[PDB]
RNA sequence: AGGUUCGAAGACGAUCAGAUACCGUCGUAGUUCCGACCAUAAACGAUGCCGACCGGCGAUGCGGCGGCGUUAUUCCCAUGACCCGCCGGGCAGCUUCCGGGAAACCAAAGUCUUUGGGUUCCGGGGGGAGUAUGGUUGCAAAGCUGAAACUUAAAGGAAUUGACGG
């Protein structure tokens, strides 16, 4: 189980900042990768130039053709 | 009974020696162990007979508690009590049950032998462990005749005396039948039943087929 | 090892008034489960109990009478206010109309409704309702 | 036009038993539904809660049947719940509704603090299971409502609670079990032990005893 | 694939990705 | 072979022999034709059927009860069953072989030292129970 | 989903159990986990009793027996129809089969 | 069962306890006396001895260490002191 | 129950075990209500009126309703002290 | 050092559409011992340790304490082998509506929304991945510590019904 001393909060502290680097949105939102990864870089919207109109053939159960451009 | 007429008897105690009573079985139930006296170096459990006649008679007390004679049901499934529980009901205006037990007699109220009870008397909870639990669920309190090594799963009154013997068995049912008779207002207590123990009894088909016809012999010779 | 003699009084209680004994045998004995059976006692959710005497920490013997819920304990024994009794007493307690909580405080082992009723805290020791 | 087969049932129709508090305190159980709105007449409300559609595989691809999940009572402290699956959904429903009729507990109300008129919530905290889903019902003061979901908040409103906090935990999806494990929290409420019912309790003739001299003439 | 063989080319791709490193 | 009967010629004969046993008989043709009036079968094949198998039941009705019952039948057997009742006791017994401690339950009961009552040896060995597993 | 209680073994108090090998493949198999079966089988079968005992020169000979402890790996064992699969609670009973001795 | 009388249990259910599991610890061994033949001196001893004892006056030993409690040697009497 | 008025807002109010004091609840069919008639003083006859007990479904299910029934009786005196 | 048997690799003979295998005949390293490494297993009870409480039963191993009797010797006790018990520590088993749990099942996996006896390790949807990089250990094989980008709406568990099975 778990330790429920009078004195043992730096334990328990420590044990939470530790297993808090396991979930996913956790370590997405305090490791910097996901955004230094991300193309807005952090920004809800974001400006550019069309290169090129292009199709994408939807996923497997469905059938068509989603109109895209690349940016 | 704690009074002095509701006392054992010496005729009692010698009908309970003469066809055991008192003799178990070589196993012990941790709730029958306060029953118990003490277990001979045979390893037969001897039970108290002063504690079994305290129970018959708590037992005698609750049927004839009862305002209804036909609304207690005593059963048995073992034909070594079969007789005894429809004598009893004869004496008593109980409703027997002899031999097989249609489960849901007390649950489905839609099969002809569908009736409630307000008083179970079982002769084995072993041997009927399913009307024992059908009476759970329809509040049907229950007196068994529990042996040294039965169950005491949902029982209230268990006499603590045998569930082996023929003799034994019709014995004590004999027993309940003249005590509730005796506690309502049947009976003088003074002198003894005109009812024969015997009557109760069950015997073998094997003796039931040669036992008249020796004794019609001796009649007519 | 046994670290908290009155975590092990509280639960054999529990463990005996769920199986329905009429009395239960707590082992080692202590002057604060002595005060806390006391309370409960005056509550009247125990009834007599006993303190057998050998020359060791005594045994008790408590009588239950069959109206008791749940007599847990709050073993880590922290430092309540009276600011902050109340929030103890919704974590803890099932109503506002029933059941006690004990604290140890400076004026002795009692209830909280008693250490309100003379404005202090203490070391909150356990529950029962 | 009802002609029962019960010694409670014939009790019921010849007005020997006043009210199913009678019943309740001997804990007799209820085999017929004509038993319960000889009583609750015009009081008792019906709800279907979810029509589950199961189906058991066979040679034939699929089996379908439908399984009616009920809630019925009167606003007042009789509630029930009843499930019942059929090859029919309004045969379902007509089961379930008849289940439920026959699974009405009352429900014990009690106060928050400071009992001043009728009782409105839960007498303290209890805790339903069913499945792995756990209910618990928490005392709310005056004028607060039932807060929950959905489906216990209308078993809440059907039993009469008027105010309520509760807490879930478990697979709550699972509607049959979250309405079952709603509905025990619900019937435990007279079955937790409170300072109140302390007293020494004094028994009274059963039903069936008290009548016993109508049941022999009547229910021959 | 068997875990167990999956173990067994994880091992030689490592071995080949150490090969190529000592040999830069 | 193939003769086995059905539930519809067995329930219709239990029933017409639990209902019309005083008028029925053990002749094969006397059933069949109280049959015609007793019941409205349809099929002359099936009549005839349902009164072979009245027959045997009756003929085994003559001897012994059977599953099919008949409220007469339960009078006859309780008026008849409380029968053999025996001169003398089976429970009466000039003596009665009692154990020592069984002697010493009866003085603790104050019944003991009864003239009836004869102790015998107590047994020695201690040999019941039997072994443990097979040999 | 444990199939066994025992895991299929009599394995309670120790740690590890020597092997044997299986009397008809060679299979390694756990002592306490292998199927034994100790045959006493007659030296001389039931057609040739009655020869050799017409052969005999001794007035009364005694055949011998053959007595061999096999072991059995459970796919052996199985396929062999020593042991056969058993419903779930047919499963929990460690009764052996009757010897049909009558 | 229920009502077991834990605050007076019989002497039969108290001697069958184990030492420590009884209501009051008691102790399961007792001092003796023990006169060893062809002398007058009665020796006080342990009945759970875990040595040789013996008679300063007679050269015999009195008691041999085993497993649970001393062995007295053949034709020396004992007695019990105040239970 | 019985605010602060005195009026008893409670439609019923549950029976208690008497063997170990556990409230019956209405759904609880394992229970049972029993009746003992005792018997007058003389000629040991039924004398009209009884002494009613209690037991609950978990007591008289886990097997113990045999030894509550039987206190229950020492303690009302229908079982004899001597028991 | 020693190398009988067995037997990775390997050869050959079979089998097969193919057969780098399953089968057979050999057969190297190994399998054996000593010394030095390595530190991993479905290293499993897939189940932390210490402590308290909460049913029943029959056994079994060790020790101790009692008891009818049988046996071993001798002239008697012990003292051994059995028989009937009790106690304590064990490996377990059967049963139970104690209770729990998704259930399978578990007297522990119980005493848990009526949630707190003490304390250690450890998981956070599935993959990528036990991968990359860094450090460290090793003669090596490798071991320990150990991500991210990217990808995905499921992957899983227990039970049920069916369908199928060489
Ligand atoms: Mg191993
Ligand atoms: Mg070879
Ligand atoms: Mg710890
Ligand atoms: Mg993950
Ligand atoms: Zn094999």
């Amino acid at each position: 189980g778990k330790c429920r001393g009078l004195r043992t909060a730096r334990k328990l502290r420590s044990h939470r900042r530790d297993q808090k680097w396991h979930d996913k949105q956790y370590k997405k939102a305090h490791l910097g990768t996901a955004l230094k990864a991300n193309p807005f870089g952090g920004a809800s919207h974001a400006k550019g130039i069309v290169l090129e109109k292009v199709g994408v053939e939807a996923k497997q159960p469905n059938s068509a053709i989603r109109k895209c451009v690349r940016v | 009974g704690a009074l002095d007429v509701l006392q054992m008897k010496e005729e009692d105690v010698l009908k309970f020696l003469a066809a055991g009573t008192h003799l178990g079985g070589t196993n012990l139930d941790f709730q029958m162990e306060q029953y118990i006296y003490k277990r001979k170096s045979d390893g037969i459990y001897i039970i108290n007979l002063k504690r079994t006649w305290e129970k018959l008679l708590l037992a005698a007390r609750a049927i004839v508690a009862i305002e209804n004679p036909a609304d207690v049901s005593v059963i048995s499934s073992r034909n070594t009590g079969q007789r005894a529980v429809l004598k009893f009901a004869a004496a008593t205006g109980a409703t027997p049950i002899a031999g097989r037990f249609t489960p849901g007699t007390f649950t489905n109220q839609i099969q002809a032998a569908f009736r409630e009870p307000r008083l179970l008397v079982v002769t084995d909870p072993r041997a009927d462990h399913q009307p024992l639990t059908e009476a759970s669920y329809v509040n049907l309190p229950t007196i068994a005749l529990c042996n040294t090594d039965s169950p005491l799963r949902y029982v209230d009154i268990a006499i603590p005396c045998n569930n082996k013997g023929a003799h034994s068995v019709g014995l004590m049912w004999w027993m309940l039948a003249r005590e509730v008779l005796r506690m309502r207002g049947t009976i003088s207590r003074e002198h003894p039943w005109e009812v024969m123990p015997d009557l109760y009894f069950y015997r073998d088909p094997e003796e039931i087929e040669k036992e008249e016809q020796a004794a019609a012999e001796k009649a007519v010779t | 090892v046994r670290m908290n003699v009155l975590a092990d009084a509280l639960k054999s209680i529990n463990n005996a008034e769920k199986r329905g004994k009429r009395q239960v045998l707590i082992r080692p004995c202590s002057k604060v489960i002595v005060r806390f059976l006391t309370v409960m006692m005056k509550h009247g959710y125990i009834g007599e109990f006993e303190i057998i005497d050998d020359h060791r920490a005594g045994k008790i013997v408590v009588n239950l009478t069959g109206r008791l819920n749940k007599c847990g304990v709050i073993s880590p024994r922290f430092d309540v206010q009276l600011k902050d009794l109340e929030k103890w007493q919704n974590n803890l307690l099932p109503s506002r109309q029933f059941g006690f909580i004990v604290l140890t405080t400076s004026a002795g082992i009692m209830d909280h409704e008693e250490a309100r009723r003379k404005h202090t805290g203490g070391k909150i020791l356990g529950f029962f309702f | 036009e009802w002609m029962p087969v019960t010694k409670l049932g014939r009790l019921v129709k010849d007005m020997k038993i006043k009210s199913l508090e009678e019943i309740y305190l001997f804990s007799l159980p209820i085999k017929e539904s004509e038993i319960i709105d000889f009583f609750l007449g015009a009081s008792l409300k019906d709800e279907v809660l979810k029509i589950m559609p199961v189906q058991k595989q066979t040679r034939a691809g699929q089996r379908t049947r439908f399984k009616a999940f009920v809630a019925i009572g009167d606003y007042n402290g009789h509630v029930g719940l009843g499930v019942k699956c059929s090859k029919e959904v309004a045969t379902a429903i007509r089961g379930a509704i008849i289940l439920a009729k026959l699974s009405i507990v009352p429900v014990r109300r009690g106060y928050w603090g400071n009992k001043i008129g009728k009782p409105h919530t839960v007498p303290c905290k209890v805790t339903g299971r069913c499945g792995s889903v756990l209910v618990r019902l928490i005392p709310a003061p005056r004028g607060t409502g039932i807060v929950s979901a959905p489906v216990p908040k209308k078993l809440l409103m059907m039993a009469g609670i008027d105010d309520c906090y509760t807490s879930a935990r478990g697979c709550t999806a699972t509607l049959g079990n979250f309405a079952k494990a709603t509905f025990d929290a619900i019937s435990k409420t007279y079955s937790y032990l409170t300072p109140d019912l302390w007293k020494e309790t004094v028994f009274t003739k059963s039903p069936y005893q008290e009548f016993t001299d109508h049941l022999v003439k009547t229910h021959t | 694939m068997r875990a167990k063989w999956r173990k067994k080319r994880m091992r030689r791709l490592k071995r080949k990705r150490r090969k190529m490193r000592q040999r830069s | 072979m193939g003769r086995v009967r059905t539930k519809t010629v067995k329930k219709a004969a239990r029933v017409i022999i639990e209902k019309y046993y005083t008028r029925l008989g053990n002749d094969f043709h006397t059933n069949k034709r109280v049959c015609e009036e007793i019941a409205i079968i349809p099929s002359k094949k099936l009549r005839n059927k349902i009164a072979g198998y009245v027959t045997h039941l009756m003929k085994r009705i003559q001897r012994g009860p059977v599953r099919g019952i008949s409220i007469k039948l339960q009078e006859e057997e309780r008026e008849r069953r409380d029968n053999y009742v025996p001169e003398v006791s089976a429970l009466d017994q000039e003596i009665i072989e009692v154990d020592p401690d069984t002697k010493e339950m009866l003085k603790l009961l104050d019944f003991g030292s009864l003239s009836n009552l004869q102790v015998t040896q107590p047994t020695v060995g201690m040999n019941f129970k039997t072994p443990r597993g097979p040999v | 989903t444990k199939k066994r209680r025992n895991n299929g073994r009599a394995k309670k108090g120790r740690g590890h159990v020597q092997p044997i090998r299986c009397t008809n493949c060679a299979r390694c198999v756990p002592k306490d986990k292998a199927i034994k079966k100790f045959v006493i089988r007659n030296i001389v079968e039931a057609a040739a009793v009655r020869d050799i005992s017409e052969a005999s020169v001794f007035d009364a000979y005694v055949l011998p027996k053959l007595y061999v402890k096999l072991h059995y790996c459970v796919s052996c064992a199985i396929h062999s129809k020593v042991v056969r699969n058993r419903s779930r609670e047919a499963r929990k009973d460690r009764t052996p089969p009757p010897r049909f001795r009558p | 069962p229920l009502a077991k009388d834990l605050l007076h249990p019989s002497p039969e259910e108290e001697k069958r306890k184990h030492k420590k599991k009884r209501l009051v610890q008691s102790p399961n061994s007792y001092f003796m006396d023990v006169k060893c033949p062809g002398c007058y001196k009665i020796t006080t001893v342990f009945s759970h001895a875990q040595t040789v004892v013996l008679c300063v006056g007679c050269s015999t030993v009195l008691c041999q260490p085993t497993g649970g409690k001393a062995r007295l040697t053949e034709g020396c009497s004992f007695r019990r002191k105040q239970h | 129950m019985q605010n602060d008025a005195g009026e008893f807002v409670d439609l019923y109010v549950p029976r208690k075990c008497s063997a170990s004091n556990r409230i019956i609840g209405a759904k609880d069919h394992a229970s049972i209500q029993m009746n003992v008639a005792e018997v007058d003083k003389v000629t040991g006859r039924f004398n009209g009126q009884f002494k009613t007990y209690a037991i609950c479904g978990a007591i008289r299910r886990m097997g113990e309703s045999d030894d509550s029934i039987l206190r229950l009786a020492k303690a009302d005196g229908i079982v004899s002290k001597n028991f």
